[PDB]
């Protein structure tokens, strides 16, 4: 009967690593989608900050971005902060920031953009 | 009780041999068609969201 | 910062907020009172007073101290008897000479009269630091330190400057990290949030096999670190001789005394009798005072101490448990906490309950068991940490039938009754097996068996031999003694020896308040081999009356071997209990033929 | 989650390199040589942090804290065991031996180091006593025997001197006359002839015989026995010749 | 200057946030009478405050409205011993004024004054049952549990009033060695009992050591609330600053009680279950804070709470809640009151869990402790044989059961059985017990030492 | 805009419309926390959300809002077995990745795929007197009723360790068609009973099947109550899109309904009964309501939650309510359990309402429904038999209370008695069952026909 218990035992503590073998291959799997994951967020993330330092290129995917920025708030008067190379480019497109965002909002048109 | 205890590097060499040439096929397979993805997450990120 | 805008009730209520948080705790008015912002309405923010609002007008200025409500943890927390707001009563007692805590007064979370000397670890300028690593090293006691300095969890950086030895006070710093440029100062006392949980490296089942100095306790079941029990109490039936019995004869590293909802009696006699109690630690240097830490909070203080005096226990415990020792965290009683949420409650303006209890009782009595438990040290060092939490249950709504204790004993693992006549009996603890239960004696049998136990054998034939006895003494007195078998009269017999020796305990040497394990358990298996002989020679056929008699000076020897030293066969095995069961073969071959 | 595994792998690096100086552990640091190899480079710990979160470094806490629990065991029994310091192979093999153990709460090494390193603590701030300088010399026998012979080995001698120094330890200064016994005992049970040479100074060895010799001299009132017991005080070294001779006066 | 409105017991006033909490107001009408009150709440230009005189017939655009400029707070003084006061520190005797020499609080605590010392020094304020079995000292509270079923309020004037004669004959005992003083306090009482007590207390010559406080039940419940705060700082300065022995008697818990669930029903607190409020812990907690032993201890604080059921049954909090914050408990059977018996109460429910800690040597007498053991053992054993003599007969009755029985009924008018102007030490109770003792054998008594046994039969 | 202010859980900040209900919201604070919530009240120009991170500390003034324009919704994968993660579906426990192949919101339902037919196949957990008194289905809910000092964890973690060795001999009986998966999410449980519930799952071999969901009561209660529509959901997406049927775990049902019924007094809801809030049967029937037949004919979803009562009474909104809405219970009492047998679970109470759907005749015995219900009659006339010979003894004892508590007692010691891991079948329960109620007379079986009598007696 003892024998049987300590048979038991064994037979309960070979499982046990049987299930600890595969929680690490599942383990390595993640540890190998992670750095897949992380290796296709690291060339969108390099794809957009290589067409980001752009200045006669970047006006109208930040105007589309302003706008569509600008209808989360509904407020005449909005402040738009960014990078100290991007200001002249909202400076130079604010009139058009404007007018591409009246024609979709007729509740609170923008009046001014302030560039802090 | 000696057949399932010896050695702390039976899990490891369990677990590499299961998914130690396998998992260049995934990532090849992730890595060689990461362009077809990037492309059109570049052109979101350009575009109205 | 913000103004008193209006006062209603116990609770006070200031304007300009503009920014302050509902989880921090500010002192309104120039008093200096306490008091907590439970909620915010708005640009009024809600603030919980504990205590009299006398002399408060509108206009008073608020000024929040800019961190939550928690405990300080540093050095010469031994010897010391605080609140649970981080009130010293010495500091009372030699200002305003008294012992309650007055109105608009206040002192230090930690006592500024005392300094330790600080010694440097491991770390070197330049070495990488982390949460929980210990840094250094600071004297809390004239004996032997057990403080160990730590950095706050949940931080990181380099150790750019590093102090000297020597003594400096709490105030002080004696580090300075960089993290991200000029991170901050670092000092000897840290902060910590008595709400917050505080981090560890990984949690695990308790299997440690500690022992807490019962012997009937230890023997009846076996004792771990870091599981959760509670215990039923009666206001002042017994639970004040157990706790501190069991506080005074325990052999842990640190012991945490919580008093949240105590009548002030107890409390004193706690204080006072600890000093003059005796350790069992291989030391005399007011053992009983300097290795225990003394929380006590009576009726007559604020209910924000009494509530928040367990989980600034429980927070010091988790504090010792991640530095790298087992504590014993022993709180008496919840139903004062638990009363006092209610009343903070219905004076705050919550919603009532089932009972008269509020909802988030519930999760605060989970979160409360959930708090403490055995698990790995957080820290680059890895050590080995345990909290138990021994919790006294009482009536706080007319019965013992209230949600407190039912929800305690359900979310519990184990239960350890107290019964009144043994209590009156001189015997403490006066727990029976058909009162109590425990599930992780398979645990601390397993490792305590793994060592060198004989436990689990003689603890189910001792357990099966109580309860059979029980109920035989019922039949026996019932239906009387001259037409049972003369097994049960040998089995009675044993379990009043057994429940005698073993039951029988109130302090009344160093060996009956410190028993060592191999003891109990030749103890127990010398009891277990005598009622096998007696029930093996009598099935063989002989008389009661004649082994009763032929046994002689071995019943009565074996009763008064708790009397005397442990150190018998090599430093803590009893000898006499060995060469006892040649003489009961003996006397059992005797018997039989 | 990941400042922990930073700390853990920072911490391992820092305790690695501050355990050996000579870089002689080639077999613990060739497991460890992905936890060393970002701390033998500058980097901050926001890259360690970030390259771990995206999968790029260890995260296991799991295996990190084992390992770290087990570097630090080693690390505290090779600076309990000063000055006896023990070899760079002794102490592979003890790191493989424990390395091949997963239990870190159960092992007879931890406890083991555990109670050296508090009976070694004890007698800091202790003064000195005749229990103190017989606690101490035997710390010192066991601390030079567990350094010959290893933590990851079971000795009968490394097991009669911790059983021996947790009895002095567990003693009072009111057993003057069973510490007295019990060093006469453990001294004439040692199987060695003098256990106190090259480890213990002359001063120690001739304070522990003069304690003997001072404890037995005042308990006789006989001038032989005075006379004949006065003359072994001008020994210099601690042997059983000379504790068995006065055992025989007395 | 103008009143809101009015709601209740609480009165709604208009003025302005300068004054602060508790502080005390003059309200002007203009009928000629002028009552004052305390601010209960400040806000932003609105507060509610209860009147001590009246909660009505006040104008709303035609009263004025003045501040004193000072807090709540009673003269303490040694001169308040023979003279009859209010609820709110005013005296109705129509004589000299209180002349005090401290400022003490009453809404609040003053130093808060909690000495850490364990209950020890017993001394007896006049009952042998009481005193006797479940004896409480200095440090210790003992409450009084009674019903509706017997003079609860007779059973408190003739316990204070049984007070400071067992001083003199204590003092040779070395139980008392100081002055000893007594505080009365009623809440809800009549004209009758007031007056009765007070000519009962002063025709046996209590009235010079003790105080008299008179609360009407026509009165705010803030006045009947706040009266025990100027007996407990009254006490507590005495006791703290003369190191002397004070007793503290309130009564009733039932009209505070009713008083504190008749109160905040124009606020955003609301009761709790049972209809009283929820924070009746933190309400006897703020009396119970202001009595034991000072730092510093000469005398003692003694608090003595009689409270009184008003339905007898156990799912209330006031009893529960009383019991639980003291150590032990005494109870009084309807069924011993209406037999004659003065006082009524029981000692088989009764216990107290601090009496071997009151009890010592030099102040208390030996063979009390095995005296109350024995005197209980065998009264419950006497109510056992009594109630299984009816079934079991009179022909067929055993020995034990008659022989307890006739010392549960001589203990029963012995014993218990005790005079209203007569004062009984517990030397005299331990002597009229071991008469009603002496009955049964040697062999049969073993809850005593031989020598304590054998020299006191 | 900004914070408003806050009470208890919930959080009201003051910001425009534009979210919708159910809208993921970012609240940031000035000290570097982000905290992310799910709006349950939006109104103009304020809202109010429950965030699923911290329960206090938010600023007034000097915090920020952010709009993230997407619903709540949980991603599931067909990978989600074998991994640990926290009751919000983070990966911060040492676990697998949390991403998923796909995204589904949650209403109350994924795709309301209800099933609309009687379940078949019957599930056994390996247990005589749960299995063979509550025939289980694919679709049918049967949950575990214990009390407070009993072992549930053990019948909890002896059911969910039983699937693994009873499921291959199942599979051959035409029981099983598929593979099977379990789904563990704890809620307000210790660390002893998760680490003792995934070191019996880590024995057992299933850790690479099994999902694990780990809740405290330190954690916020929104997170606790929303980890189970969490755990159903992806039991039910990994279930619908594997084919295989799912064995769910709900535990602890009172830290589920104490989560719910924790935010009744910080809202403008009127809560309930009992304190619990009136709309606590629709999230106890939304639990339910996603359990049944999936889509295809080939998957299924099991409910076996376990409740604890925190009273120990049968008389709550927890255990009628929750029972009342599932099919049937198990019943646990404490006499079973004090006696020593293993499992405490009578059936006594227990029953099944598809327990003649779940049995057919390619997968269990005809006969063991009549041998269930007079095994099921006759254990309730064997327990009022032994009830009333206890108490009328032997003077009066009937022929048929003997036959009836022998044969309760040799079935309560013998069908109720199972080891924690030996397996049992069904058949050789039902031919042991036949033989223990064999020793009845054929007058006293009547709620059996003449035909399966007279097969087998």
């Amino acid at each position: 009967g003892n024998f049987k218990s300590k048979l038991k035992k064994a037979m309960l503590s070979q499982q046990i690593t049987k299930s600890t073998i595969a929680n690490k291959m599942r383990l390595k799997v993640l540890s190998a989608r992670e750095q897949s994951l992380d290796g296709i967020f690291e060339e969108t993330k390099e794809k957009l900050s290589g067409i980001a330092n752009n200045r006669d290129e970047y006006k109208p995917i930040l105007q589309s971005l302003i706008v569509e920025a600008l209808l989360k708030l509904l407020e005449p008067k909005a402040i738009v902060k960014a990078l100290e190379r991007d200001v002249d480019l909202i400076e130079s497109m604010k009139d058009d920031i404007m007018r591409e965002y009246g024609e979709k909002a007729q509740r609170a048109p923008l009046e001014e953009i302030v560039i802090s | 009780e000696q057949k399932n205890a010896g050695g702390v590097g039976e899990l490891e060499k369990k677990a590499e041999a299961g998914v130690q040439g396998e998992l260049a096929e995934i990532k090849k397979i992730a890595e060689k068609k990461k362009d077809d993805v990037v492309k059109i997450l570049i052109e979101t990120v350009i575009k109205p969201s | 910062y913000g103004a008193i805008y209006s006062v209603s009730g116990p609770v006070v209520i200031a304007e300009n907020m503009i920014g302050c948080a509902m989880y921090e705790l500010v002192k309104v008015g120039h008093d200096n009172l306490v008091g907590e912002v439970i909620r915010i309405d708005g640009d009024k923010a809600t603030i919980q007073v504990y205590e009299e609002t006398a002399g408060l007008t509108v206009g008073d200025p608020v000024l929040r101290t800019g961190k939550p409500l928690s405990v300080e943890l540093g050095p010469g927390l031994m010897e010391t008897i605080y609140d649970g707001i981080q009130r010293p009563l010495k500091a009372i007692k030699e200002e305003s000479q008294s012992i309650y805590i007055p109105r608009g007064i206040d002192t230090p979370a930690l006592d500024r009269t005392i300094k330790w000397q600080f010694t440097p670890g491991k770390f070197q300028v330049g070495d990488h630091i982390s949460g929980g690593d210990i840094y250094g090293s600071v004297f809390e006691n004239s004996l032997i330190s057990s403080h160990k300095i730590l950095l706050p969890p949940r931080s990181r950086g380099t150790i750019t400057w590093i102090a000297p030895a020597g003594e400096y006070t709490l105030d002080e710093k004696i580090l300075e990290v960089e993290f991200d440029g000029k991170k901050s100062d670092f000092t000897l006392y840290h902060t910590w949030p008595v709400r917050v949980p505080r981090p560890v490296t990984e949690k695990l089942s308790a299997d440690y096999p500690l022992l807490t100095g019962q012997r009937v306790l230890d023997a009846l079941f076996p004792c771990v670190q870091g599981g959760t029990t509670c215990i039923p109490g009666a206001f002042g039936c017994g639970k004040t001789v157990i706790s501190q019995s069991l506080s005074k004869y325990s052999n842990s590293d640190a012991i945490i005394y919580v008093g949240c909802g105590e009548r002030g009696n107890e409390m004193a006699e706690v204080l006072m009798e600890f000093p003059e109690l005796y350790t069992e630690m291989s030391g005399t240097k007011e053992p009983i005072m300097k290795r225990t830490t003394l929380v006590a909070n009576t009726s007559n203080m604020p209910v924000a101490a009494r509530e928040a005096s367990i989980y600034t226990g429980i927070t010091l415990a988790e504090y010792f448990r991640d530095q790298g020792k087992n504590v014993s965290m022993i709180a008496d009683s919840s139903s004062r906490w638990a009363e006092a949420l209610r009343e903070i409650s219905g004076r705050l303006g919550e919603m009532p309950a089932d009972q008269g209890f509020p909802a988030y009782l519930g999760a605060k009595l989970a979160s409360f068991y959930e708090r403490a438990g055995k698990a790995v040290a957080l820290g680059s060092p890895d050590r080995t940490g345990s909290v138990s939490i021994v919790a006294a249950v009482s009536p706080a709504g007319g019965d013992f039938s209230d949600p407190v204790t039912t929800a305690t004993l359900g979310i519990t693992q184990v239960f350890w009754g107290l019964d009144k006549k043994l209590a009156q009996r001189k015997h403490f603890p006066s727990i029976n097996t058909s009162v109590s239960y425990s599930k992780y004696t398979n645990v601390l049998n397993k490792f305590y068996d793994s060592n060198y136990p004989e436990f689990p054998v003689l603890r189910d034939r001792m357990k099966e031999i109580l309860s059979n006895a029980e109920e035989l003494e019922q039949v026996v007195q019932l239906v009387g003694k001259s037409a049972l078998s003369d097994s049960d009269k040998i089995t009675l017999d044993v379990a009043t020896l057994i429940k005698e020796d073993f039951l029988q305990q109130n302090g009344y040497s160093t060996y009956d308040a410190f028993c060592p394990i191999w003891k109990t358990f030749d103890m127990m298996r010398a009891f277990i081999s005598y009622h096998d002989e007696a029930q093996k020679a009598v099935a063989n056929g002989a008389n009661w009356s004649k082994l009763a008699d032929s046994t002689g000076d071995v019943k009565h020897a074996v009763s008064s071997s708790k009397f005397f030293e442990p150190s018998r066969g090599e430093k803590e095995v009893h000898g006499e209990f060995e060469k006892l069961l040649s003489t009961m073969q003996e006397r059992f071959a005797e018997s039989t033929d | 989650y990941h400042s922990q595994v930073v700390g853990k792998i920072g911490y391992i690096a820092r305790c690695m390199q501050t355990i050996d100086p000579e870089n002689n552990l080639k077999k613990i640091r060739e497991d460890y040589q992905d936890v060393l190899i970002w701390a033998e480079k500058n980097y901050r710990f926001e890259e360690i942090l970030e390259a771990s979160k995206s999968g790029k470094c260890p995260n296991d806490l799991d295996a990190l804290s084992r390992r770290s629990l087990i570097l630090l065991e080693l690390l505290r029994l090779v600076s309990s065991i000063s000055p006896f310091k023990m070899k760079l192979d002794l102490i592979e093999s003890q790191y493989e031996k424990m390395k091949q153990h997963v239990n870190l709460w159960k092992s007879d090494y931890h406890v083991k180091l555990n109670q050296l390193n508090q009976l070694t603590d004890y007698l800091k701030n202790a003064a000195p006593t005749p229990k103190n300088n017989f606690l101490r010399a035997m710390t010192s026998v066991l601390q030079m025997q567990i350094a010959q012979y290893g933590i990851t080995e079971d000795n009968e001698g490394i097991n009669q001197l911790f059983k021996l120094g947790l009895h002095l330890l567990a003693m009072a200064n009111e057993k003057i006359d069973e510490q007295y016994h019990l060093f006469k005992g453990y001294v004439k049970d040692q199987p060695e002839e003098s256990p106190f040479e090259g480890i213990l100074p002359a001063e120690d060895q001739k304070i522990l015989v003069k304690t003997m010799i001072d404890y037995a001299m005042p308990k006789l009132s006989s001038k032989v026995l005075q006379d004949k017991l006065s003359a072994l005080s001008s020994s210099d070294v601690l042997t059983k010749t000379l504790l068995d001779s006065i055992d025989r006066i007395v | 200057n103008t009143v809101s409105g009015v709601n209740g017991p609480l009165v709604i006033l208009e003025k302005v946030k300068f004054p602060r909490y508790n502080e005390i107001v003059n309200l002007t009408l203009p009928d000629g009478t002028v009552r004052q009150g305390q601010v209960l709440e400040i806000r932003g230009d609105r507060a509610i405050v209860q009147v001590f005189e009246g909660t009505s017939g006040i104008d709303v655009k035609k009263t004025t409205v003045e501040f004193t400029g000072e807090s709540l707070r009673i003269p303490v003084s040694e001169d308040m011993l023979g003279r009859i006061f209010d609820g709110s520190g005013r005296p109705i005797d129509n004589g000299p004024k209180v002349f005090a020499e401290d400022y003490l609080d009453i809404n609040g605590s003053p130093i808060n004054p909690y000495a850490r010392i364990y209950p020890e020094e017993m001394i007896s304020t006049g009952v042998s049952a009481i005193d006797t079995m479940n004896s409480i000292a200095r440090g210790q509270k003992i409450p009084i549990f009674s019903a509706s079923g017997l003079p609860h309020n007779e059973i408190a004037a003739q316990i204070c009033r049984q007070a400071g004669l067992v001083r003199p004959t204590k003092d040779v005992h070395d139980g008392h060695e100081e002055n000893f003083s007594i505080v009365f306090a009623a809440m809800g009482v009549n004209l009758e009992t007031a007056r009765f007590f007070k000519q009962d207390f002063e025709e046996n010559g209590s009235l010079e050591r003790t105080s008299l406080f008179l609360n009407l039940a026509n009165d705010p419940t803030i006045e009947r609330i706040i009266t025990p705060r100027l007996a407990l700082t009254t006490a507590e300065y005495l006791a703290y600053q003369t190191e002397r022995h004070v007793l503290t008697i309130l009564t009733d818990m039932s009209s505070y009680a009713d008083a504190l669930r008749e109160v905040s029903a124009a606020r955003e607190e609301v009761p709790g279950r049972r209809g009283y409020p929820g924070y009746m812990y933190t309400d006897l907690s703020t009396i119970y804070e202001r009595a034991g032993r000072v730092e510093g201890r000469n005398g003692s604080i003694t608090q003595i709470p009689i409270l009184t059921m008003p339905n007898d049954d156990i799912t209330h909090p006031i009893p529960d809640l009383t019991g639980y914050i003291t150590e032990g408990q005494i109870f009084v059977d309807r069924q011993l009151h209406n037999k004659g018996i003065y006082p009524p109460i029981n000692v088989l429910p009764s216990l107290s869990r601090l009496m071997k800690s009151a009890i010592g040597e030099g102040m208390t007498r030996k063979d009390h402790g095995d005296v109350s053991n024995q005197l209980y053992a065998k009264y419950a054993i006497g109510k056992d044989a009594a109630a299984m003599k009816a079934v079991v007969g009179e022909e067929a009755l055993s020995i034990e059961d008659k022989l307890s029985l006739e010392f549960l009924e001589k203990f029963e008018k012995t014993f218990i059985t005790q005079g209203a102007y007569e004062d009984r030490t517990v030397f005299e109770s331990l002597d009229q017990a071991w008469s009603l003792l002496r009955i049964y054998p040697k062999e049969m008594l073993n809850r005593i030492s031989p020598k304590i046994l054998d020299e006191f039969y």
